[PDB]
C-alpha cells in the first residue's frame, strides 16, 4: 500500500546542517525538497565549496574514465575515507599510466595494421629499385593498382618517352605495384596523365611514405618485428595494472560518489544566514532510524517529523509499494508500469492472485512444468553463484535480487501450474499414448481426469464459462475499486462512472443470458431494464457524453477473458498433436523408432514450446494490465517517485 | 447435420477469417504508430496498449456471433 | 508520388560525382590546378572563367541544376517529402523577404538565391503590404512555410520576434509533417537535425540568460527541456550526458566550431546510413547532403587557394 | 452423418485459420518493421517491442479455437 | 471419401495457401527492416533473426491444421 | 476419384499457388532490400542471400502438402 | 480498414499532445457505426432465422 | 509480385552502375523456383489426369 | 479507382490555382465512359432477357 | 475508393483555408454518379425480379 | 487502375503547364484499348447468346 | 496495373521533356503482349465455342 511519506522539517547551523546532511545521507531514507522561496535564501553555500565539489566530481569522472580505459566497470562497494588531494594522488598516477599504455597500444596496433598491407609491396618495389631510390635524376612513382590492365596505365607511358617511362609491375601479384619511372618533372606530368587514366601512388603514412623506399621497407620490417611483442607486453601491463588498481579505484570512486552526492544534496538545501532549513519526505516504517539519526545532531538541533498530506492533493510527495513478502516478488512487474496517486489503489496483489492461476490453465503440460523446474534450478544455481545475471547475447545485466524475485515468482507460478496441469491431466504432451495415467471414459486405463482437454462437447463450454466468470469478476472488481477510489478521493464523477459502468455491464450480461442465452426471460427482464435505467441515470447524473463506446470497451475487456481459454486449448491441442504424431511414428511405426522418434518429437516439442509459451505467458499479464489497470484508471499523473539519499555502497 | 450445418460452419469460418483480417488490418497501422510513439517516448506506453487493444471489439463480436452459430449448429 | 522513378535518376546522379580523392588531390593546388580539376568536374559544366566568384557561381549553378529538378519530376506526397528536404535556402529567402519588408531596403537589395519555387512569387511579394496576403501569394499547395506564416501571421504584421517565432513554428511544422508521412528514416533524420539545431542555437545563445522555453522547440529525442537547460547553463556535463545517441564524439566540448563540425559529421553519418532505403527517398537526401558537403569542400579549396590558407587549417574539413 | 457438411465445415475452419493467419501477418509486417527499426535505433527496448510483436497472436488463437470447435463438431 | 475428402482437401489447401500468403505478407516488411538493420551493422543479427523466426508460428499452425485435415481425411 | 481427386487436386493447387504468392510477396521486399544492400556494398552477399532464401519454407511446406495430397490421390 | 488510419493518426496526435485524447477517441470510435449496422443486419437475419 | 520490386531495384542498380549488372541479373532471375515448382506440379497433374 | 487519384491531383491543382477549374473538371469527368459502357451493357443484358 | 482520396485532398485544402469549401465539397460529391447508377440498376433489377 | 495514375500524372503536368494538355489527353486516351477489346468480346458473347 | 505506373512515368517524362515522347510511347505500348495472349486464348475459346 501507499506509505505515509511523512515530512521532515529541520533547522540547524550551516556546518551543523552539513553534518546532518552527511548523517541523513548515511541514513539515506528520505527524499529531499527545496522549498527555497518561502522567506529564505537559496543556499548558494560557497563558490569555494562549489569549486571543491567540481574538483571531486572531476575526480569521480576521471575514476570512471580510468575504470573504462582499464576495462573495469562501475562496481559499487564500500567507500575509501581519505582526503581529496590523497584521492587525486591515488587516482591520477594509475590513470596516467593506463592512459599512456592505452595510447601506446593503440599506436602499436595502428602501426601493425598499416604494416600488414605494404610490407611485401614496398620491399618488392625497393628490391626492383635497389639503386634507383633517391638519386637526383628521376622519380619512380609506384602505384598499387589492380590486376593486368597494365597497358591501360601504360598508354600514358607510351605517350611519354620511348626507351624509358618504365611503367610495369615486376612483383606483388595481389596488388600490382606498377612502378612508373620516366623523369622528375616529366614523370610528374606523366603521373598526372596516369591519374587522368586513373592511378594513385603509394603515399603511405608515418615514415613509409615520408622517407626513401629502402629505409621505408626497413622501418616497416622493424615495426612488424616490434609490434607483436610490444602489443603483448602492453596488454599484459594493462591487465596487471587493472588487476592491481581496480579495487582501489572502485573504493575511491565510491567515496567520491558519496561526497559528490553529499555536495549535490547540500546544493538543494535552504540556508538562513548562519542557519539552515531542511525539508524531506520519509516513510513511516523508518521513523525510528530517522529519529535516531536526528538525535545524532549537535544537540539534536531543532527538527520535527511532521505528517504528510491526505488523499487530496499530494503531488510532489512520493509513495511506496509496501507489499508482504509473499507478494513482494511481483513488485518489479508492478513497477514496469507507472505509480499511484498516493490514494490510488495498489493492484499489485492481483498479479500474484490471478496470473499464475491463469498461466497454469494456459500451460497444462507437466513436462513443460518439469522443464520450468529445471530452469528454475539453473537460475537458483546462478543466484547461488551470486554473479550478475549477465548475458552478452541479450546484452542483459540484471541484479541478483531481480533473479531471486524471478525465481520466487517462478516457484509460485509453477505450484499453480502443476496444480492446474494435474487438473488438466497432461504431462509432456501425452505420455498417455504409452501410459494412460489420466483415465478417460473412452479409454479407461487408470485414475480419471477432471477435463480430458481433447474433448470439447462439454469441456469447452464449461471452460469458456469459467474463463468468462473469472474475467467478469475481475471487471467487477476493477469497477468497484474505481468507485471506491472515487469515493475515497471525494470524486463523485469517478464513483458515478464506475457505478454506471457496473450497472450497464450487469444489464448487458443479463440481457445476453436472457435473449441469447438460456430461457426464462421474466425474472431478468426487470434486471435488464434496471441495468439500462442505471446506465441512463448515471449518464444523466454525469452529463459527460460518455457514450456507448465506453460500454462497448468495457464489454470487450470483459470478453477478452476467453482468449486465455483459447490460448490454453490451443497450446494443449498443439502439444497433443505433436505427441500424437511422435507416438504414431514411433510406436505405431513398428515400436523400433521409439527412441529416435521420441527424440525428434521432443526436439520439435521443445522448439514449439519455446516459440509459443513466451507469448502464451505474456498474454495473461498483458490482458491483466489491459483490464484491471484501465478499469481502475492507472494512467493519471503516473505518481511521484521515491528517491532518498543513496549511500550507494 | 445434413447440408445446412456445413454451410453455416463455412459462413462462420469466413466471418471469423474476415473479422480477423480487419482486426489485423487495423492493428498494423495502430501498432506502427504505437511503436513510433514508443521509440519516441517510453512514458506513452500507458495509452499505447489501450489504443492497440481498442480494435479487438470487432473480433469479440465476431466470436460472439460464431458462438451463436455454434449454438445454432 | 513515385519514390523509384526519380530514384533511378538519383542513383544515376549518385554514380556521377567527385570523390574525396579529388579533394585530396585539391589539397595541394594554387587555383589553376584546382581550376583545372574543377573544370573536369560537374561544376566545370558551369565553370565560366576563373576566380572565386566564377567558381562559386559555377557551384551554385551546379547545385541548382542537381537539386532544383528534384522539386520537379514528382507530384503529390513524395513531392511534399522532397519539398521537406531543401528547406534551407527557401526559408533563408523568405526571412530575407521578411527583413526587406520590415527594413525598408529595395526589392533588388536581396541577392535572392534559389529557394523552392519561382522567383516571380518573391517579385510579387516584394510589393506586398499585407503579410498574410504575401503568404497567400507565396502559398504553394505543399509549401508548409506558407502554412507556418499563416499560423504565426495572427500575432503581428512584420516583427523580428514574429520572425523568430515563425522560424520556431516552421521547424515545428516541418517536424509535424515529418511525423505525418510514411517515412520513419526521413523523420528520424529530420528529428536529429532539429535536435542538433536546438543544441546549436542554445549553445550560440548560451550565457544570454534568456527564456530557454522560448528557445527550445518540441520534437527532440536525444535531449529534453531539462537537458537543454543544463546545456544552456555553463556545464558541458549535459553535452557529456549525450551517451549512446548520435552525439557520440560530442563529449566534453564547449566550443562552437568544433562542436558544429562534430554535429555536421554526425548528421553526415546519419545521412550516410540512408543507403538502406532504396525504394524510399533517403538515398536522394543522402545524395543531396553529399553534394552539399562536396560543393562546400570545393568552395573551401577555392578560398584556400585564393588566400593561401594552410592545409592544416583545412585538415579538420577533409574528414567530411 | 452427412458426407457433404463435414467437408464444408472443414473448408470453413480452413478459411477461418487461413485468413486469421493472413490478418496476423498483415499486422505483424508493420509490427516487426517498427520493432526492427527500434532495435536498430537502440538495443535497450527489446521487451516492449517483443510484446507488441506477440500481441497479434490472439486472432490466430481465436481462429484455432473455432477450428478446433469445427473439428470436434465435425 | 468421394464428397467429403475432396472438399476437406480443398479447405486445407485454402488454409495452407492463405496462411503462407499472410506469412509472406509479414516477412516482406519484416525482412525489409531486418535487411536495413543488417546493412546498418552485423552486431544485432540475432535479434533480427529472432524477429524473422517469429513469423514461423502461423505457418506451424497452418501445417497443424493441414495435418488435422489429413488425419481426418 | 472423379470429384474427390479433382477437388483434392484443386486444393493442392490452390495451396501451392498461394504459397508461391506469399513467397513472392515476401521476396519482393526481400530482393529490393538485398539489391539495395548489394549496391551499397558487395561484401554483403552471403547474409543477404541467406535472408532472401529464408522465405522458401512456405513453398516447401506447400509442396510437401501437395505431395501428401498426391499420395492420397 | 478505417480504424487503421484512424488509430494511426490518433496515436500520432496523442504522442503530439495528450489533451486531445477524447477527441481522438471519438475520431477512432466514429467508424464503429458500420459494425453496429452490420450487427443489426445480422440480428434481423437471425430473427428471420 | 516478387519481380516488380526485384526488377525495380535491379534497374536502379544498373542505372547506378554497369559494374554489378551480372549479380543484379542473377538476383532478378532468382525469382524462378516458384514457377519451376508450379510447372512441375502442372506436369504431374497432366500426367495424373 | 480512376476517379480517386485523378481527382486528388485535380484538387491539388485547384489548391494551386482556381483558374484551371474547367480543365480539372474535364479531366475528372473523363472516366465516365466506363459507367456509360456499363449502363449500355446492362441495357443489352436487360434486352437479352 | 474515389471518395477516400477526394476527401483527403479536400480535407487538406480545407485545413489550408475555407476559400474553396463549396468547390471541394462538389469535387468530393463528384463520385456519386456511380452510386446513383448502381441504385438505378438495382431498381431495374428489382423490377425484373 | 491505369487511368488513376494516368489522370493523376496528367493533372500534375497540367498544373505544371497548360501547354502540354494535348499530349496529356493522348496519354490518357492510350489506355482504352482493353476496354474496347472487352466490349468487342461482350458483343461476340451476346452474338453467341 | 502495368499501364498505371507506365503512364505515370511516361507523363512525368513528357512534362519533363516533349522530346521524350517516342521511347516512352514504345515503353507504354510494350504492355499489350499479355492482352494479345489473352485475346488469342479468347479467340481459341470462341473457335471452340
Amino acid at each position: 500500500m501507499i506509505a505515509p511519506m511523512e515530512k521532515l522539517v529541520l533547522a540547524g547551523p550551516k556546518g551543523r546542517a552539513k553534518e546532518l546532511l552527511q548523517s541523513l545521507q548515511q541514513a539515506g531514507v528520505v527524499h529531499l525538497e527545496t522549498l527555497r522561496p518561502e522567506a529564505l535564501s537559496a543556499y548558494q553555500l560557497s563558490p569555494e565549496e562549489r569549486a571543491e565539489l567540481r574538483r571531486w566530481e572531476a575526480v569521480s569522472a576521471g575514476a570512471e574514465h580510468t575504470l573504462s580505459l582499464l576495462g573495469l566497470e562501475a562496481e559499487p562497494a564500500r567507500p575509501f575515507p581519505e582526503g581529496l588531494e590523497a584521492a587525486e594522488k591515488a587516482l591520477s598516477p594509475i590513470q596516467a599510466h593506463a592512459e599512456g599504455l592505452t595510447r601506446q597500444k593503440q599506436e602499436l596496433e595502428e602501426e601493425l595494421a598499416l604494416a600488414q598491407a605494404y610490407l611485401e609491396p614496398l620491399e618488392r618495389l625497393a628490391a626492383l629499385a635497389h639503386g634507383l631510390d633517391k638519386s637526383p635524376f628521376l622519380r619512380v612513382i609506384p602505384f598499387l593498382l589492380t590486376e593486368k590492365e597494365l597497358p591501360l596505365v601504360e598508354e600514358a607511358l607510351r605517350k611519354a618517352l620511348e626507351d624509358r617511362y618504365l611503367l610495369a609491375h615486376e612483383a606483388y601479384a595481389g596488388g600490382v605495384a606498377a612502378l612508373v619511372v620516366v623523369h622528375r618533372k616529366e614523370v610528374d606530368q606523366a603521373k598526372a596523365a596516369l591519374s587522368r587514366a586513373g592511378v594513385a601512388e603509394l603515399r603511405l603514412p608515418g615514415a613509409l611514405g615520408e622517407l626513401p623506399l629502402s629505409e621505408a621497407a626497413r622501418r616497416l620490417k622493424e615495426r612488424a618485428e616490434a609490434a607483436p611483442r610490444e602489443l603483448s607486453e602492453v596488454r599484459q601491463h594493462l591487465a596487471k595494472l587493472a588487476r592491481e588498481s581496480a579495487s582501489t579505484l572502485q573504493s575511491l570512486w565510491t567515496r567520491a560518489q558519496d561526497e559528490v552526492a553529499r555536495l549535490k544534496a547540500l546544493e538543494e538545501l535552504a540556508s538562513g544566514r548562519f542557519g539552515f532549513a531542511l525539508l524531506g519526505y520519509v516513510p513511516v516504517k523508518a521513523k525510528p532510524k530517522v529519529e535516531e539519526a536526528l538525535a545524532r545532531h549537535k544537540e539534536s538541533v531543532v527538527y520535527a517529523f511532521e505528517p504528510v498530506d491526505e488523499h487530496h492533493e499530494a503531488d510532489r510527495i512520493p509513495v511506496v509499494l509496501d507489499n508482504p513478502p509473499w507478494a513482494k516478488p511481483f513488485e518489479l512487474l508492478v513497477s514496469f508500469l507507472n505509480t499511484p496517486k498516493y490514494g490510488t489503489f495498489d493492484p499489485t496483489p492481483v498479479v500474484p492472485v490471478f496470473f499464475p492461476f491463469w498461466f497454469g490453465m494456459i500451460v497444462g503440460d507437466i513436462g513443460y512444468a518439469l522443464l520450468f523446474y529445471l530452469v528454475g534450478r539453473w537460475l537458483s544455481g546462478y543466484v547461488k553463484r551470486n554473479e550478475p545475471l549477465v548475458i552478452d547475447l541479450f546484452a542483459l545485466k540484471l541484479k541478483p535480487q531481480v533473479i531471486g524475485k524471478l525465481v520466487h515468482i517462478l516457484n509460485w507460478m509453477v505450484f499453480w501450474t502443476v496444480v492446474w496441469g494435474v487438473i488438466y491431466g497432461e504431462f509432456f504432451g501425452t505420455f498417455l499414448e504409452h501410459l494412460g495415467v489420466f483415465g478417460t471414459p473412452e479409454h479407461p486405463g487408470l485414475i480419471p481426469i477432471l477435463i480430458h482437454r481433447i474433448d470439447t462437447a462439454k469441456t469447452a463450454n464449461l471452460l469458456i464459462l469459467l474463463s468468462v466468470a473469472f474475467g467478469v469478476v475481475l471487471v467487477f472488481f476493477g469497477l468497484a475499486l474505481r468507485a471506491y477510489l472515487g469515493l475515497k478521493h471525494r470524486h463523485m464523477a469517478h464513483f458515478w462512472e464506475g457505478v454506471g459502468y457496473l450497472g450497464g455491464l450487469v444489464g448487458v450480461l443479463a440481457l445476453a443470458a436472457s435473449y441469447l442465452g438460456n430461457l426464462q426471460a421474466g425474472w431478468l427482464q426487470g434486471l435488464m431494464y434496471l441495468g439500462f435505467g442505471v446506465f441512463l441515470l448515471a449518464v444523466l447524473m454525469s452529463r459527460i457524453w460518455l457514450m456507448i463506446p465506453e460500454i462497448f470497451t468495457q464489454a470487450g475487456h470483459i470478453l477478452s477473458h476467453i482468449r486465455i481459454y483459447a490460448v490454453g486449448a490451443a497450446g494443449g491441442i498443439l502439444a497433443g498433436l505433436l505427441t500424437d504424431v511422435g507416438f504414431a511414428l514411433a510406436e505405431r511405426l513398428g515400436l523400433l523408432g521409439v527412441l529416435l522418434g521420441l527424440l525428434v518429437a521432443g526436439v520439435l516439442h521443445l522448439l514449439i514450446l519455446l516459440l509459443t509459451t513466451l507469448g502464451h505467458m505474456l498474454q495473461p499479464i498483458r490482458l491483466l494490465w489491459v483490464e484491471f489497470f484501465t478499469k481502475f484508471g492507472f494512467y493519471e499523473e503516473n505518481g511521484r517517485p521515491y528517491r532518498p539519499f543513496k549511500s550507494v555502497r | 447435420g445434413g447440408l445446412d450445418r456445413g454451410l453455416i460452419a463455412v459462413g462462420m469460418g469466413l466471418a471469423v477469417g474476415l473479422a480477423a483480417l480487419g482486426t489485423g488490418v487495423a492493428q498494423a497501422r495502430i501498432g506502427a504508430a504505437g511503436v513510433g510513439a514508443i521509440a519516441e517516448d517510453r512514458s506513452n506506453f500507458g495509452t499505447a496498449l489501450i489504443f492497440l487493444l481498442l480494435p479487438e471489439t470487432l473480433v469479440i463480436f465476431g466470436l460472439l456471433i460464431a458462438f451463436i452459430l455454434n449454438g445454432r449448429l | 508520388d513515385d519514390f523509384a522513378y526519380l530514384n533511378a535518376r538519383v542513383r544515376v546522379r549518385r554514380g556521377t560525382l567527385l570523390k574525396e580523392s579529388f579533394f585530396q588531390e585539391a589539397l595541394d593546388l594554387s587555383f589553376a590546378d584546382f581550376l583545372r580539376l574543377l573544370s573536369e568536374t560537374v561544376y566545370g559544366g558551369e565553370l565560366a572563367g576563373q576566380g572565386l566568384p566564377d567558381v562559386d557561381r559555377a557551384v551554385l549553378r551546379t547545385q541548382a541544376k542537381l537539386v532544383g529538378d528534384l522539386p520537379r519530376l514528382v507530384t503529390g506526397e513524395a513531392r511534399e517529402a522532397v519539398r521537406l528536404l531543401l528547406l534551407r535556402n527557401d526559408l533563408h529567402n523568405l526571412q530575407a523577404l521578411l527583413r526587406a519588408k520590415a527594413t525598408g531596403r529595395p526589392f533588388e537589395e536581396v541577392l535572392l538565391l534559389p529557394g523552392t519555387l519561382r522567383e516571380e512569387v518573391w517579385r510579387q511579394a516584394y510589393e506586398a503590404q499585407d503579410p498574410a496576403g504575401m503568404a497567400q501569394v507565396l502559398a504553394v499547395p505543399g509549401h508548409p512555410l506558407a502554412r507556418a506564416l499563416r499560423a504565426v501571421l495572427r500575432e503581428t504584421q512584420d516583427l523580428a520576434r514574429v520572425e523568430a517565432l515563425l522560424a520556431k513554428r516552421f521547424f515545428e511544422d516541418v517536424a509535424k509533417a515529418a511525423k505525418g508521412l510514411d517515412q520513419p528514416a526521413l523523420r528520424d533524420y529530420l528529428a536529429l537535425e532539429v535536435d542538433a539545431e536546438n543544441l546549436r542555437t542554445a549553445f550560440k545563445l548560451q550565457g544570454s540568460g534568456l527564456a530557454p522555453d522560448a528557445f527550445f522547440l518540441k520534437g527532440g529525442r536525444f535531449v529534453d527541456r531539462v537537458r537543454f537547460a543544463r546545456l544552456m547553463e555553463g556545464d558541458y556535463a549535459v553535452l557529456d550526458e549525450l551517451s549512446g545517441t548520435p552525439f557520440s564524439g560530442l563529449s566534453g566540448v564547449r566550443d562552437l566550431k568544433a562542436l558544429e563540425r562534430g554535429l555536421r559529421c554526425v548528421l553526415l553519418k546519419e545521412a550516410k546510413k540512408g543507403v538502406q532505403d532504396p525504394l524510399g527517398v533517403g538515398l536522394v537526401l543522402a545524395y543531396v547532403k553529399e553534394r552539399e558537403w562536396e560543393a562546400v569542400r570545393l568552395r573551401l579549396l577555392a578560398r584556400r587557394a585564393y588566400f593561401g590558407l594552410p592545409r592544416a587549417q583545412v585538415e579538420e574539413e577533409v574528414v567530411c
